[PDB]
């Protein structure tokens, strides 16, 4: 009737058009699948699990010599439009998956032109496998490819050919997430190898550091700065360990967040990752050196004497170092005098004591300026 | 007795691949519309909407007509789907899943070919968010609808009513719809050389905060509070430096919480985030003071010397202003008894200096009681 | 089998009997569909995503007048198990469900009659979309709804009924967390739209509330009761602030988990969901006052001074009212008698000091009456 | 081929819809076995069992049958599945879908017409869990097969063998199998009107206890154990209250925990669960009397006087019980002082020693009591 | 068209029913060539003790209806074939948890001019493993492949092997597990011939990079925090914090170790026992820390000092643990003799309490040497 289901009835039918033959017209002749990436929104990057999930357009063409009509002898339609399948397709696919199906895509639709051209554009949601590297996290860049080979054909049948080295980007809604760089596409084939061929595109790919620097980082940072506080102390408040304890638990805490957003490979930890190790290991020390601190200071002469080499040592020499600078008559006088002498022993005591104390102080700023030039000089290793 | 003659004799000369265009050249037209049963969820990690649609198609027909004679009665009739033609109106903003509809429920056609499809589908879209005011925010989603392999030239999708009709919606119990209007744009693409038509319906919802509030909320200022009482406390009583490391805690839990319950997006930072590290930083800052003063307060003259200056600022100038008041025989036993009076006088005056230090501390503890209180209710403000 | 395969083969060969249409030889001749019900078991009711499952098996009986044979030239056969997809159906579905499908479960033979009945009975894992209410949860009783409506046709083609006006148990088994307290069965029609049938059944049911009773419940008031200690321990003891804030973060832990049985909402919270609140701000207020009561414990003559007024009304006016009540020997008499006089003032001093750590006792009564008045108060109006 | 021949005159007027009898009146026997080949899991939470297991189905048809002499390829003919007559075999007792595993797989064919059709099926069967031993239980979950059309008057659901054959089992880690039995039943359902016969075969699995011995007993033997000695530590330390709310908070969180394990029936209890909650009683016992000895061990005559009866009571009868056992006139006026102000000093001293005795002495009483009513309430609870 | 002749003739002039096994005789098993190709490894998850890999399953028998030759229809040696339309043998991975059996795609085969067929189909597979766990930071474990045919059996099919040893030709490395071997076997019952099947092992290494540098330190650390515990003095009054604390850690590391791997299914690992061990230690210092504190203070108006305790300590038990431990004129007279007599009782209820401070001295310090050599005489047998 209106010519568009006659142009059918005498195209597919009568003549009988094959859709399981190649349209090869001879032997030695290989078909020219031209080939359009056109990216349309990058749903997600996962880093857990090593997924990248896209919405991509993929425009094929080629040419087929059975599908040609004069356009004279039907009324006008230059351009018909041929349902899904029902003819020819090169069954080109996503090589890497995720779940490993190599499921092929919905068809919806081909616009076969007059000339035997033939144009598709199936929509497609494809979930890749990437190579996540996490060093410098959250300032890093990645790079996730995609491959396409022909599912039954190989080379020697068809030349798979790019129509444009980058991919096209237009219709493309942006991510808050991450940005995008560069689209190339490659075209890999091996001198040696010959039945290989296909089209691979990179997505190059970097990171937004907003949602980090404000939630992670900083905190890090403020926590560590606390871990230095430890040994300004006066030894006599009683709450020395509650402070490193409780900055050991911050630190764990922190630890155990980062240890969910990075693979569990064994190849690299990210510049992060090591940091806080360093820092608990210091936090340990100074747990050690602060207990021995403690001890220290609660000595007594009735308990413990003191060696002429500590005297010599921290009561002279380190202190300048770290400049730190400091018969009824005589009945009465028989019972007075011990009074006095009393007395006199105590003050005695109390001096001693007294000494105990400042040591625990000397041994305290020591190691304040030890830890403090390891903990900048051991971080200028790592920036 | 004659419907299944009436089947037969229509589906005989028909063909499913052609358009319903008698007179070629002609474009078709096909009236859309849509409806909207439940809001299943709003996901704001992963920005993924979740609803109910019943698509409806009108289109009339070239052909599929017949005359209600001979056949008495049988005004209108029923057909399963898949033998008719219809059009493909895909959903262009997916996010996971299949483009195309679900349901194959069969369309009623009518006397004159009018063709009625309405087929089930449940849709999960992609919504850009903004959590400037994430207690109290609102979101604009979008579901676009456009023919994917026709153009301008051979659709003229129209549509029936500027609003989605709300005639049957379980209510979602956290978000309110407050608006719902659709629009068609005509918009040209690339890498083709035709115009296209295209349909979209945009959502406007409300959250209402009752569960994010009580839960998330009032715990924050709860503990916001608790920081300030840090410098009341004296400071011999020995619990000076628990307080500030339970509040810094917390802090840092409820902080990790509302981090793992929002997007990751980097474009904008949300009015509470800010407010949350703006208090951390400064329970961090005070937890530094607690150290400075409590080391102030056990100071003795026999290991630190009070300098020339901390006696005329710190107890005189300073402490007016913060409203802080300052309030023979005989012979031997006389050098006796005088050396045990000499010792009183000079524990009594080493004890002067032992109490200088302890007020020094209680000045410092209070100027930073009044710096804190000022910025801590300004930050807010 | 003679007698069979000639039957099937002449009864849905020779008429060319075609699965597409309803029966009816009359004007409108709306073909009444029966329905009863009947469950197997109760699988699981989720109260997060307010969604419940269940084990049902729907019974379908119409007449088609298509299928009656004389069943007496076939040798007296009188019944038939005709497959499913062989027979015009009526396509009914739950119109509730939570997913989003409709479609029925296997489809399995339905017993064909001498006189043209049917007695399809599929089987079929439902997952409706219930509305839970949550204000009593320990002993809650919800009411849970299954919508049954035609997937393909309406009223002017067909007419929903009901046989029996409850569900059928028959094969039951019971559950351990709820219990069935009634299955009521009923038809929606409305009287000014015509195309619109449908039939409801609720599903009624009540918790049984040991588990949580033996937990949550328990603790809660466990931990509760532990909130006025605080203000028995003694100021110079120590421990007063580590008493007092391990004791909010222990309810606060428990209230984030109760927030974890229940539906995100904005209608309804639970009545031990509001009293954990109260119970915080009760601890904070608790915390304030304690941190006040160490301040006023520590003090002394030498950095504050007693003002006039304080003396007065504590240690004298509010505790009654608390129950609660308290030459050469010239350089010999001087030096002695300076010995003694710096004695007499460090008595003096020592008094001041004793008023003050008896000052923060009567204050640390004061405010044990008053934060138990309001626990009362507060738990009565609940 | 012969075979080609057979298949053609075989499926020449087969009909899958009438069960093969001679007459109207025959049941048709049928036989049924099932293999074990893998319990996948006992999911308790949310009550399920999981099983891989075999079906095998013997009957015989009677218009499948062909001379042995007059054809070659004999006595064996694999026919799909969906091509002839099959008894339909589903689990009454499903948890979720799966009410029959069909799949494709192969029919056997003999030439005196039996068939021998076994296909794979895994079935996820609900059944309910009892738990009062845990983590000694004893579980019996069941299966239960049927025939959901016919009745008893047109298939005999006949059994073969006792017991489910274990020959393909690969041995769980977890639980281990003691006695597999089946047995079979004749009902008559309400919603129906003839005689149905089910085929029930119940599974008799132990638990092995050693994943939860070292996990869930241990730690809370320990924290039991851990909990009598905050009535020996001294009160002038101030360390009683870190110990007890330590214990609290760490019996709290185990006990949360051993809810999520055991799932929400509300029938019985386990002995865990009231050993935690009788745990959980004394120990907020103990925080209330912690503190009524340290506001006892801290009185002074100064605020608080004793009132005759304690001081009676508790030191002459508790221990016993408890097995606790001009100028010279103005020097002597000044001189006076001093001695009269030691005097009252020391007098106030003994007085308050004699409130430090009597915390010590309700202290010792509690930790006998504890000992004692906390071992023979266990020694009633725990078998 | 040469395809379309060929493709017309061949599966409609021999009748190819693709029912029925191209045998000449009865007893004429059709020999299957076999090999097995690595792609990944995914994971070796050990919760479930189950795995994940990609394989290529490569075929090869022949078929005698499919010969063409002696006409030379325009020169095909090669008619590629969608694999629903010729015999296939079914050989099928016996041990699957998952319950799926058959490849993942069915995709299209090869067909010579002499009848030779080739054929390699993509599958995934979800196997199961007996996991030894005894040495979890580096374990060496050997995981099974077994391929069978459900239909058929060695009166039909005559599975054979084409290498012993898998192919890792295409194998992209991981960054997780190391693979030493992979060597593969039939097996046939000499009783009751009717099994015949091929299997192929796995055997991995862990490369342990992750697991023993992170959480084998934060397991030693806590252990040796215990003589800290031990160092303390009684009058700091934190010895409580620190032990409770160190307890914790332990008990927080253990439970996180069981989550991450089900320690015992027949044996414990190498950690979980010297976890155990260190909580014991840390509770009996837990006890031992209670009764020093006790014993600390103590004077002596409320407990006294038995002769046999002077004995034992202070003399002895110190020396073998190398301590050192270094008118009215009347009238006046009577008022200054009262305070001198005070002052010299006060002095003696003081030197008792001394006592009792050094004695929890020795104590504390005792417990620290059986402690610093349980925890290394008691380790050996844990971990060597
Ligand atoms: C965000 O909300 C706005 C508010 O509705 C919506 O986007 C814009 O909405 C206005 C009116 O609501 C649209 O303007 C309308 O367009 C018609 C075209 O015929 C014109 O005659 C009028 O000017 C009319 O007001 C506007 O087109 C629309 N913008 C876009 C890009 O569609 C929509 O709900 C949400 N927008 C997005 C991008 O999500
Ligand atoms: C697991 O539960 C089942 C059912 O609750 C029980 O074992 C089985 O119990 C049935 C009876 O309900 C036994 O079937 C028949 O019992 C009758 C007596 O009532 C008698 O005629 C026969 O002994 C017949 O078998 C069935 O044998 C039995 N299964 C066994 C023993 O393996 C029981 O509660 C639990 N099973 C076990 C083994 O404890
Ligand atoms: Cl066969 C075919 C031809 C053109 C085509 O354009 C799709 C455009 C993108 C918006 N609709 C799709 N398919
Ligand atoms: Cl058509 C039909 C007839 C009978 C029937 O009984 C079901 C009962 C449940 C155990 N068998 C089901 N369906």
């Amino acid at each position: 009737a209106n010519a568009e289901e006659k142009l059918m009835d005498d195209l597919l039918n009568k003549t009988r058009y094959n859709n399981l033959i190649r349209p090869a017209t001879s032997s030695s002749q290989l078909i020219s699948i031209k080939l359009q990436l056109s990216l349309a929104q990058l749903i997600s990057v996962n880093e857990r699990e090593q997924i990248m999930t896209t919405n991509v357009w993929l425009k094929q063409e080629w040419t087929d010599y059975r599908l040609t009509w004069n356009s004279s002898r039907y009324e006008g339609v230059n351009i018909l439009r041929i349902p899904a399948k029902r003819i020819w397709l090169p069954d080109i696919v996503l090589y890497n998956n995720a779940d490993g199906t190599y499921e092929v895509s919905v068809y919806t639709n081909l616009i076969v032109r007059s000339n035997g051209s033939v144009l598709w554009l199936p929509p497609a949601i494809y979930k890749s496998a990437c190579k996540i590297e996490v060093k410098y996290f959250p300032f890093d860049q990645q790079n996730c490819t995609l491959k396409f080979r022909s599912w039954t054909y190989d080379h020697t049948e068809i030349d798979m050919v790019l129509m444009t080295p980058t991919a096209s980007m237009d219709d493309f809604t942006p991510s808050g997430e991450w940005d995008i760089v560069a689209l190339p596409g490659r075209r890999t084939v091996n001198p040696q190898d010959p039945s290989y061929v296909d089209v691979t595109y990179d997505f190059i790919i970097k990171r937004k550091p907003l949602f980090y620097t404000i939630n992670l980082i900083i905190p890090c940072v403020l926590t560590t700065l606390l871990a230095i506080l430890v040994f300004y102390l006066p030894s006599d408040c009683g709450e020395k360990m509650t402070l490193c304890i409780s900055v050991l638990l911050a630190l764990t805490f922190f630890l155990l967040l980062i240890s969910k957003i990075v693979p569990p490979t064994s190849l690299d930890v990210p510049l992060i990752g090591k940091y806080l190790m360093f820092t608990m290991v210091l936090v340990t020390f100074s747990i050690v050196t602060s207990v021995c601190v403690l001890n220290v200071h609660h000595r007594s002469p009735s308990t413990h004497t003191m060696a002429p080499w500590v005297k010599r040592c921290f009561l002279h020499k380190l202190p300048t170092f770290l400049f730190m600078k400091r018969p009824d008559l005589a009945e009465i006088l028989e019972e007075v005098s011990y009074i006095a002498n009393r007395f006199r022993n105590q003050d005695e005591d109390q001096s001693v004591v007294e000494d105990w104390k400042y040591v625990a102080m000397v041994v305290d700023r020591l190691f304040l300026w030890v830890f403090m030039f390891v903990c900048v000089l051991g971080t200028v290793g790592l920036f | 007795a004659t419907e299944e003659r009436l089947f037969h004799k229509l589906f005989s000369h028909y063909n499913q691949f052609i358009r319903p265009v008698e007179n070629v050249s002609d474009p078709v037209t096909v009236h859309f519309e849509v409806a909207i049963t439940q809001l299943a969820n709003v996901d704001e990690v992963n920005q993924i909407m979740e609803t109910n649609l019943w698509l409806r198609h009108i289109w009339n027909d070239y052909k599929l007509r017949w005359d209600p004679m001979e056949y008495d009665g049988i005004e209108t009739l029923r057909v399963p789907a898949d033998k008719i033609w219809k059009p493909d109106i895909v959903l262009y903003n997916n996010a996971v899943g299949d483009f195309q509809v679900e349901g194959k429920t069969k369309a009623l056609l009518k006397y004159n070919g009018m063709i009625t499809w309405t087929p089930p589908a449940i849709f999960k879209s992609s919504c850009p968010m903004d959590i400037t005011f994430f207690p109290f925010d609102h979101q604009n989603c979008s579901l676009k609808f456009g023919s994917w392999t026709y153009d301008k030239a051979e659709i003229d999708l129209l549509i029936i009513g500027s609003k989605v009709d709300m005639n049957d919606f379980w209510e979602n119990s956290e978000w309110e719809i407050i608006d719902a209007s659709g629009y068609k744009h005509d918009i040209k693409y690339n890498c083709c050389e035709e115009i296209y038509t295209d349909i979209t319906y945009s959502f406007y919802i409300r959250r209402l905060p009752m569960f994010y509030t009580i839960n998330l909320i009032i715990p924050c200022l709860f503990i916001s509070f608790l920081t300030v009482l840090v410098f009341y406390l004296p400071s011999d009583c020995g619990e000076k430096v628990t307080l500030c490391i339970s509040v810094l805690l917390s802090l840092t839990v409820f902080l990790l919480v509302i981090t793992e319950t929002i997007p990751s997006t980097s474009l904008v930072v949300p009015l509470v985030g800010e407010y949350l590290l703006f208090t951390m930083i400064f329970v961090t800052l005070s937890i530094v003071v607690t150290v400075f003063v409590l080391n102030i307060h056990y100071r003795t003259p026999t290991t630190h010397t009070m300098p020339r200056w901390v006696k005329t600022v710190f107890l005189k100038l300073l402490p007016q202003v913060l409203l802080m008041r300052w309030p023979p025989e005989l012979a031997d036993i006389l050098n006796e008894v005088q050396y045990i009076a000499n010792r009183f006088r000079s524990q009594n005056e080493t004890k002067e200096v032992e109490d200088d230090w302890k007020y020094v501390a209680m000045v410092v503890d209070r100027v930073f009681l009044w710096v804190f209180i000022i910025v801590c209710v300004f930050g807010t403000a």
